[PDB]
DNA sequence: CGGAAGAGATTCAGAG
RNA sequence: UCCGCGGCGCG
DNA sequence: CTCTGAATCTCTTCCGACGCGCCGCGA
């Protein structure tokens, strides 16, 4: 239509609105009810709004188009549509101004602190509770001064009409007409470089700003306060008939009553000259209903109407979940959909649906209406629509002949990620029933107890070829969130073949031998051999040369008839091993995959169709069935329960003895009866689990029981070991609803009765689980709808940016356990640096190359150990990312295409299964390998050990291949008995520490002499009268004497002549103090060896939670403090619970001072030199520092790790680049530490694009460019911080954002996806995406 | 339950909800995001104009598909001149550019 | 009568329905045998003492 | 019927730019009545263009240049037309 | 309700 | 031809 | 002994899935 490029908001200038509308309106009249025509003034008066019905005069003058477009005489209605009834605003003109609730109530007060008033100032004046000051140099009486009623009448008694004093609306009004912008401005500025408090700063720097937005937007400031007041057209308010005559008034019409009637009130006590305080009465009153009109219940108590609810107000009908952003503008309802309940069907193809014969007819009515008159058999709309009613069966032959080749999408409520909905073929069935296909049924997260399902049809030939070829389920077989398959069988199906491929010792037919699978078939059908009998049959198989041809072999085998009979359907090219084990879920996942790896996608297809039939087929004729003989309960039970019940009262009688505390009786009585649950469970599982069976000969022999619930768990069809030991071995301790342990566990398994004890107490666990998964939906779909709204933007928008940086990736591992290897951490990402062949200087894999699975087994061949890829994080991209920073898409296996939007399928791809997740002293090695030190200072001692100053090594054991294996924290000072590159094996000992204190280590042997130290002021003299020898321990800040204050107790090392010796490689001498409360072994003068210690020291979330808290860039609570720059600690002044640390530079000139608490253990010890991004102190960690420590890549390696970590933990499998790209969303917003020569101001906050953009052309200009600092915004502000205005309005705080874009005269360009599916016409993701890049070059040719 | 097409609600100009008044089903913010993990822009444009909001766009789209042309014609979603409408009545100005 | 699929008991442990079958067949199975009794119309004493 | 079209995305490489080509090509077959290249066996424009570029006859460029050829033939239809018509005026 | 974040007001410590 | 509010109900 | 800045405390505001189905009531 107006083919708009973009939005502009701005404050209404009165005259505009005035401007706008085509009358006023000043009666609270609506409707009469003798006629149902409106009042004329009223608020649905014909003659402002327009006619009620098209080209009729109110007074009925006019009744037809010939007259169209002319006013009545009698009237000043029109002659037009009803349609103007919609657009026509009116307004109300007010007696008195009143302040726009929006811009006083908002968090930080505009107008407040624009004028720099307090809020209570404020409202106590706008509330007419006081009079405020206006100056002349005539009276002491300064402007903007607060005035009370009593100083009012003071000040006016003695300075009348000198100053002038205000009520709140007027005074506002006059004072903000009565300023100026730039003589502020430049005070403001001049105060902010000539002040120092960084309170006063910022305050001076966001007044700054908003005077320069006003300035620069030209709103003059005053229109803040309305004097005009805008009416809302008739349609949009609506009053609607009701039973009986009655009719429901929207609350907007009363809220507008309410202020036409408080107006008409304050105008005519204006007009007669009413008294002041009732005048002031009423224009309270009036500001009030105004306030309420806008934003009832914004400010005190809400209004309410007969039904003791709020009113709805205007800004009511944006916020919230009902609001007409999120209701409307997203999500609408929409035509041509139907919904029903879904049913197995197991004879559909793979991508065919079956649809009952009435939706088809209903949905596909007008497009049989156009057939049905295009082949003449009717003439009008009314013939086709009375034929099609009666349902003659010539519309039933036009209705199969539409839908022939006519896709239809399948949905089903909640999408969680985007498999939700799908694209089918449909067929027609009678019923009414939608029958879906049992295998993408899996991937629906669907079920068949009652889920309901709905159908949308496409309408256009674009829209049904893009949901043939991108949505039709043939093409979803990857899923996105990983690349393996997501149609993969489940159930009967996988029961089915688990029976086909089991054998058994003995069978009908053994040994004999198959001149070919059909020959197996024939037999098996014919029945002279069973499925299970082992033979040698002859088979043919291909493999896929070098060239690509399916060479053939063939040869003599041995197998079951069940798996010559699978066999038969599989396709050529697979190879015959594939089949030839007993084959579970797993199994059949891993063949489904490789096919689509070794051939194309269509022969998957085939074969997972066959595979579903062939399945089923089987296991009916199986007939796999469950019985109560099948449970067997292992009879070893009742003797190991008898003997835990024993140990229990043995233990329980030790207590009556009173020979232990209660709480290890406690303890004890749960491990033993753990103990015995276990025992039990194995017990079951070996008598379930194997059974013997006469041979061929006639002995005995052993073999894998047919015991049906063991088939069902052992093929993984469905159930697991903790099922089964729940239905037969004894179910073992529950907890208490505080998470504590019940000291009775349940005795009694599913199989026997449980009494009624058991029975209670299990019911906690129960009602603890559902309540867990009611309260888990909501916080899940509540992640997944923020990180949604992070990431929209994001859409791949060029091939290669050129980027040689990257992130480096190493198999992730943890306490000597590879939880990840490089080959899932690294297929499918493109090199950033080219891979060497390790040990030599020969390119192993070239730089920029997608990493398939042939290039991965490359690198496992020649044990590459870490890789360099290209990351969305270092994308230099701007709006957007390249394909080859991103690598593989996978849901196709290849690169990416331009033009797909990735972060929301990362966005979904990490919500979805957030559904699952929870929610309420030495080291031995484990294997071979090589010990490295990671990071390490050592000193050796006369015991033969070393002990360790690095306060952070790592242990590392290294494969023959220069491969890590096994890696482990050590803490300081621990005592090591190997040295660095010693062959290890499993179970040695390699170092050793005292958890329960921290030492202190000297290096160099000498003769100790306490120094700045004194005996009851630094240091006092324990004698362990109950405990044993003399010991000194530092007394403690609380404890020492002032003398103890600036003394710091210390020993130095001194020679055999009593001369302090020096560091050995610095000037400091070899001194070493006693920190507060620090214990010493050793007396005064006494020797020690070198690498020797004389110290001691006194020394789990939810994943949902944890998760929530990492994307939101939480600040942990104890965050722990790291070395901010390059140098040498130092320590310093005192002062009550914090310490003044300083570091003092090396080379630099700039020491730094930090206040650091002295409850939480120091690990500096005043001779720790350190570098920047080191830990000072321990404790959880803070993001933000971490990314102003150590940069992009320290902070997303942090956060992919921890993320990987929980869900690894709960099983999930997501890649990392869904997580990297929520963390490059994340990083948008930098700060500028210097212009250079830009005209960006310091500290101010810019996006990441804008301001590299802004330096990338100063350079190319050669001026000095503008350094920056980035900032790791939570997403919740992040997605806040975006200049798309509309956007952040559809997310949250939405009245916070519309005043802040309306002050600053916000542009938005309407660029990412959210606001043009607002806006309606094509999103620039996808097809749409081809549809801009024309536009573009338009708008770069316009 | 099923609706080609039927009665449209008076405020919004949305299709009504409900099977008792033969209403349609609500494409849910969640398919929306569903539809944008796909490339399938053309649907989501049908979705949300023509199918669901044009006053005008669906009387031309009936048009053509009884006539049998699958032709497609994107207007204005009238909900959005609802939106622009409000925000204007609350005393924000905003409005289109470059006409 | 009425087909179920079995896979759905390990894993719900709906142990109990299991035996409510075999009671079930249990059940009918007098039921048939006295309604034989009943249908070769013999002596009332002998299905009294059944 | 078309149980996938994955051969074709692989001639045209983009599966979007796929869309778009097969768009095109059935509007101007169901409007401008063009005949198929290649036979219909009942099925319907849309995976008869499906087929049309899985066989490599119709192709983005291949469009171009017949839009080219037919602007050219209607350019030269009314040139021939506005001279016929001067002749009638001489 | 509870938890988290932001803004304003009040109190404590350090420096003068 | 209709704005809901409350309530149960199934996903 | 006093003043300013920083830190801490208090008060206020925002947020805690999507989807359908019936019943009642309605200044
Ligand atoms: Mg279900
Ligand atoms: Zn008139
Ligand atoms: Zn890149």
């Amino acid at each position: 239509t107006e083919e708009f490029d973009a939005i502009k908001i701005a404050l209404a200038s009165p005259d505009m609105i005035r401007s706008w509308s085509f009358g006023e309106v000043k009666k609270p009249e609506t409707i009469n009810y003798r006629t149902f025509k409106p009042e004329r003034d009223g608020l649905f008066c014909a003659r402002i709004f327009g006619p009620v019905k098209d080209y009729e005069c109110l007074c009925g003058k006019y009744k037809r188009l010939k007259h169209r477009g002319v006013i009545c005489e009698k009237c000043g209605v029109e002659v037009t549509q009803t349609k103007v009834r919609r657009e026509r605003m009116g307004h109300i003109e007010l007696a008195s101004p009143t302040a726009h609730i929006w811009f006083l109530k908002s968090l930080p007060s505009r107008i407040g602190l624009l004028l720099d008033m307090p809020l209570r100032d404020i409202e106590r004046v706008l509330y007419f509770e006081s009079y405020v000051v206006i100056e002349g140099g005539m009276t002491n009486l300064e402007r903007q001064q607060i005035l009370t009623e009593e100083q009012y009448l003071d000040a006016l008694e003695e300075f009348g009409d000198e100053f002038d004093a205000k009520m709140g609306a007027e005074a506002i009004q006059a004072l903000l007409k009565s300023m100026d912008l730039e003589q502020e401005c430049e005070q403001l500025r001049e105060e902010l470089n000539e002040t120092n408090s960084e309170t006063k700063r910022k305050k001076l720097t966001k007044r700054i700003k908003l005077l320069e937005a006003f300035v620069q937007s030209g709103n003059k400031p005053e229109w803040m306060i309305l004097t005009v007041l805008p009416v809302l057209p008739p349609d949009l308010r609506p009053l609607v008939p009701l039973d009986g005559g009655r009719f429901a008034t929207s609350d907007l019409n009363d809220l507008y009553r309410r202020v036409i009637n408080r107006n008409n009130r304050l105008k005519r006590l204006l007009d007669l000259a009413a008294p002041d305080i009732i005048v002031r009465n009423e224009k309270r009153m009036l500001q009030e209903a105004v306030d309420a009109l806008l934003d009832n219940g914004r400010r005190g108590r809400a209004i309410t109407g007969s039904n003791k609810r709020p009113l709805k107000s205007l800004a009511d009908m944006i916020k919230g979940k009902q609001g007409r952003f999120r209701q409307n503008l997203l999500g609408k309802r929409v035509d041509y959909s139907g919904r029903s309940v879904i049913t197995v069907g197991p004879y559909l193809r793979l991508h065919q649906c079956g649809l009952p014969k009435k939706m088809a007819l209903e949905l596909f009515k007008p497009f049989i209406y156009g057939k049905l008159e295009l082949r003449g058999l009717a003439t009008t709309i009314k013939a086709a629509k009375k034929m099609v009613e009666r349902e003659e069966a010539v519309v039933w032959d036009i209705l199969d002949e539409v839908i022939r080749e006519h896709p239809v999408l399948l949905n089903r409520a909640p999408t969680l990620h985007r498999l939700g909905i799908q694209a089918f073929e449909p067929v027609l069935i009678e019923g009414k029933a939608i029958q879906l296909h049992p295998l993408v049924c899996a991937a629906y997260n669907a079920d068949f107890d009652g889920d309901q399902m709905a159908v949308h049809v496409p309408l256009t030939l674009e829209a049904q070829l893009e949901a043939r070829a991108l949505m039709m389920s043939t093409n979803n077989i990857l899923s996105p969130a990983n690349g393996e398959p997501i149609i993969v069988p489940s159930q009967d199906v996988v029961l089915g073949l688990y029976y086909m491929t089991r054998d058994c010792v003995n069978a009908k037919g053994e040994g004999m031998v198959l001149t070919g699978p059909k020959e197996a078939e024939r037999l098996y059908r014919s029945g002279l051999a069973s499925l299970h009998a082992r033979v040698k049959v002859r088979i043919t198989e291909y493999e896929k040369d070098a060239n690509g041809e399916l060479v053939a072999k063939t040869s003599l085998k041995d197998t079951t008839v069940g798996r010559a009979i699978l066999w038969m359907i599989v396709p050529k090219g697979l190879p015959y091993s594939i089949v030839n084990q007993a084959l579970g879920k797993k199994a059949i996942s891993k063949m489904l995959n490789t096919c689509y790896r070794i051939l194309g996608l269509k022969p998957t297809v085939i074969f997972a169709d066959q595979i579903m039939y062939t399945g089923f087929a089987y296991a009916a004729r199986s007939g796999a069935s469950v019985g109560i003989d099948d449970m067997v309960i292992p009879e070893k039970k009742h003797e190991i329960i008898s003997e835990a019940e024993a140990e229990v009262a043995e233990i329980q009688e030790q207590f009556q003895s009173g020979l232990v505390t209660a709480g290890e009786r406690y303890n004890k009585v749960i491990d033993i009866w753990a103990a015995a649950n276990d025992r039990v469970s194995k017990a079951m599982m070996d008598n379930l689990q194997t059974e013997t069976v006469i041979n061929r000969d006639g002995q005995e022999e052993k073999q894998v029981s047919f015991n049906s619930i063991y088939m069902m768990a052992d093929s993984g069809a469905r159930g697991s070991a903790a099922q089964i030991r729940q239905l037969a071995g004894m179910r073992g301790l529950m907890a208490k609803p505080d998470g504590s342990i019940i000291e009775t566990p349940i005795t009694a398994n599913f199989r026997e009765g449980l009494n009624v004890l058991q029975y209670f107490i299990s019911t906690h666990g129960a009602r603890k689980g559902l309540a867990d998964t009611a309260l888990k939906t909501a916080n899940s779909g509540y992640l997944t709808r923020r990180l949604v709204d992070v990431a929209q933007d994001l859409v791949v928008t060029e091939d290669d940016c050129g980027t040689h940086e990257g992130i480096m990736m190493t198999p992730v591992i943890e306490g000597g356990d590879v939880k990840e290897p490089l080959r899932d951490r690294v297929l499918g990402r493109v090199t950033a640096e080219d891979v060497l062949k390790p040990g030599t200087a020969d390119i192993l894999v070239p730089r920029n190359t997608l990493l398939h699975e042939q290039w991965c087994d490359l690198l496992e061949e020649n044990s590459v150990d870490a890789v360099k890829v290209r990351s969305v994080v270092s994308c230099d991209t701007d709006f957007g990312v390249c394909a080859h920073c991103y690598g593989r898409d996978l849901a196709r296996g290849h690169i990416i295409n331009k033009g797909e939007a990735i972060g929301v399928i990362a966005a979904q791809s990490i919500g979805e299964p957030g559904t699952q997740l929870t929610m309420r002293s030495s080291i031995q090695v484990k294997n071979k390998g090589s010990i490295k030190l990671s990071n390490v200072k050592s000193v050796v001692n006369s015991s033969g050990k070393l002990v360790i100053t690095s306060r952070n090594t790592e242990l590392k054991l290294i494969d023959e291949f220069g491969r890590t294996k096994e890696s482990y924290k050590v803490p300081y000072g621990a005592v090591l008995a190997k040295g660095d590159g010693e062959q290890v094996a499993g179970g040695e000992t390699v170092a050793n520490w005292d958890p329960h204190t921290m030492p202190v280590i000297t290096e160099v042997s000498g003769f100790v002499r306490f120094t700045d130290m004194i005996d009851g002021q630094t240091i006092t003299r324990q004698t362990d009268e109950l405990t044993g020898l003399s010991s000194l321990v530092v007394l403690d800040s609380a404890e020492r004497t002032a003398g103890g204050k600036d003394l710091r107790p210390a020993l130095k090392i001194v020679d055999a002549q009593g001369n302090d010796v020096l560091i050995p490689g610095t000037d400091m001498p070899a001194q070493y103090f006693l920190p507060g409360k620090a214990i010493v072994q050793l007396e005064d003068g006494v020797q020690i060896s070198s690498g020797d210690t004389l110290a001691r020291i006194p020394q789990i979330t939810g994943g949902l939670p944890r998760v929530a808290d990492l994307f939101e860039a939480r600040r942990p609570k104890e965050p722990a403090i790291l070395a901010e720059i390059s140098g040498i600690v130092s320590f310093g002044k005192e002062t009550k619970g914090k310490r003044r640390l300083v570091i003092t530079p090396v080379d630099g000139s700039d020491p730094y001072e930090e206040m650091i608490p002295k409850w939480r253990q120091l690990n500096v010890f005043e001779g720790e030199r350190v570098e920047r991004g080191d830990v000072i102190s321990d404790g959880p960690e803070a993001p933000h520092d971490i990314l102003r420590l150590r940069g992009v890549h320290a902070v997303t390696r942090y956060i992919v790790n921890e993320v990987q970590d929980v869900y690894r933990l709960q099983g999930v499998k997501i890649n990392d680049k869904h997580i990297e790209v929520i963390v490059r969303q994340m990083l948008r917003k930098a700060t500028i530490v210097n212009a250079g020569s830009s005209d960006f101001l310091e500290g101010e906050q810019v996006e990441y694009s804008r301001v590299k953009i802004a330096n990338r052309e100063l350079e190319a200009n050669g001026k000095v460019g503008a350094t920056y600092s980035r900032d790791l915004l939570g997403i919740t502000k992040a997605s806040l911080a975006t200049e798309s205005f509309i956007s952040a309005a559809s997310f949250q705080e939405t009245t916070r954002v519309l005043t802040e874009a309306a002050v600053a005269g916000k542009r938005d360009e309407l660029r990412g996806l959210k606001e043009n599916v607002i806006v309606g016409r094509l999103i620039p993701a996808g097809t749409g995406y081809a549809y801009h890049q024309d536009r573009m070059r338009r708008r770069a040719a316009g | 339950h099923a609706r080609s097409t039927g009665s449209y609600s008076l405020v919004t100009q949305q299709p009504l909800g409900g099977k008792a008044q033969f209403g349609g089903q609500r494409f849910g913010e969640m398919e929306v995001w569903a539809l944008e993990a796909y490339g399938a822009a053309y649907t989501l444009q049908e979705m949300l104009t023509v199918k669901s909001d044009d006053v005008n766009g669906r009387t031309k789209m009936y048009k053509n598909i009884v006539d049998g042309n699958h032709q497609m014609e994107p207007g204005m979603p009238e909900s959005f001149n609802v939106l622009l409408k409000e925000i204007r009545s609350l005393g924000i100005n905003i409005e289109l550019e470059d006409e | 009568d009425i087909v179920l699929n079995p896979l759905g008991v390990p894993s719900r442990m709906n142990i109990g329905q299991i035996l409510e079958t075999h009671l079930g067949m249990a059940a009918k199975g007098i039921g048939d045998k006295i309604n034989a009794m009943l249908k070769q119309q013999q002596e009332v004493a002998k299905l009294r003492e059944f | 019927a078309r149980v996938t079209v994955q051969d074709a995305v692989e001639k045209i490489g983009n599966r979007f730019d796929l869309v778009l080509v097969a768009a095109r090509r059935a509007r101007q077959m169901q409007v401008g009545g063009k005949d198929p290249l290649v036979p219909e066996e009942n099925d319907k424009t849309t995976v008869i263009a499906l087929r049309e570029i899985e066989e490599g006859l119709i192709n983005n460029q291949i469009l171009d240049v017949r839009e080219r050829q037919e602007q050219q033939e209607q350019e030269a239809a009314e040139l021939q037309a506005v001279t016929a018509i001067a002749e009638g005026r001489r």
